[PDB]
């Protein structure tokens, strides 16, 4: 559903 | 590669001389009449004679008359 | 005789990831550094004059020799993902038709991001 | 004599882009192609744009524009 903020969630503390 | 399909190369061969280093090409060319004797301009001159099919495929021999990388080359 | 630049080479070597941005666009990032081109330049320098570049530098080049095309493909995936995420950011009705596909693709993207210095599962990711 | 023809200079897709290797019309009649080097005139925009023109049609704008990533 989200455009790009899903990657903002899977890159903040993902590594 | 093939002209239409470009998701897998048909005849992908290496351009390496006796050294194991990947010879970075620089403005190579193809011979006239499609005799597959393509001449590779290395990272600094080194005119390479090469073929594409049979055991002659790949790097055959080098020769120089210069040191810097080859800029232009064709046939007629 | 720019031998000091050749000394600078040794000094330069003697010197997936993730980082922030400006427009709150957490782009996909590669764990490596843009040094593969410099390693190729080192190879050119070696065949060019026969420098006695440190063996540690040559071995770092060999270390990157087994994982650099993977990194170049990663950089291409990053840039093409940017190329199309901007297109998705353009309109708003795109989500209504791409939502499930977006979730399934982004989950695998995060799984690909999960690689951190691991040549074993680096390639399938 | 040097019968200097025209010059395909149209910045719509040739804006500060360095020309990479050229290619004559090996299939077309005098409709060449020019590969382009990395140009950072815009970050997300394509670096090099393969443009083809037409000598047989006597123009300046790129006939066929191709910009990959």
């Amino acid at each position: 559903e989200q455009v790009f903020l899903m990657k903002q969630q899977s890159l903040l503390a993902k590594q | 590669w093939s002209l239409d399909m470009l998701s897998h190369p048909q005849d992908s061969m290496e351009l390496v001389h006796k050294q194991s280093k990947a010879v970075a090409v620089t403005s190579m060319s193809f011979p006239v009449g499609d005799v597959n004797n393509f001449v590779v301009g290395s990272e600094e001159g080194s005119v390479y004679t090469a073929c594409r099919h049979g055991s002659k495929a790949g790097i055959s021999e080098m020769f120089e008359g210069h040191q810097g990388p080859i800029t232009g080359i064709h046939c007629h | 005789n720019t031998q000091e630049i050749f000394d600078d080479w040794a000094r330069k070597v003697q010197q997936t990831r993730v980082r922030g941005r400006t427009g709150n666009v957490l782009k996909l990032k590669v764990n490596f550094l843009p040094e593969i081109i410099t390693l190729s330049k080192e190879v050119r320098n070696l065949k060019w004059l026969g420098f006695r570049v440190p063996l540690a530098i040559v071995n770092k080049a060999h270390q990157a020799n087994q994982l650099y095309p993977f990194a170049i493909s990663l950089i291409e995936s990053v840039r093409t993902y940017e190329r199309t995420c901007e297109k998705v950011e353009e309109r708003n009705t795109i989500s209504l038709l791409v939502a499930g596909l977006k979730k399934e693709v982004q989950a695998l993207i995060a799984e690909g991001i999960a690689l951190v210095w691991e040549s074993y599962k680096l390639d399938p990711y | 004599k040097l019968s200097l023809n025209r010059q395909f200079f149209d910045e719509r897709w040739s804006k500060h882009r360095v020309v990479s290797c050229l290619d004559w019309s090996s299939q077309y009649p005098e409709l060449l192609v020019a590969s382009y080097n990395n140009n950072e005139d815009a970050p997300h925009e394509p670096d090099g744009v393969a443009l083809v023109w037409n000598m047989k049609y006597k123009k300046t704008t790129p006939e066929y524009v191709f910009h990959c990533q």
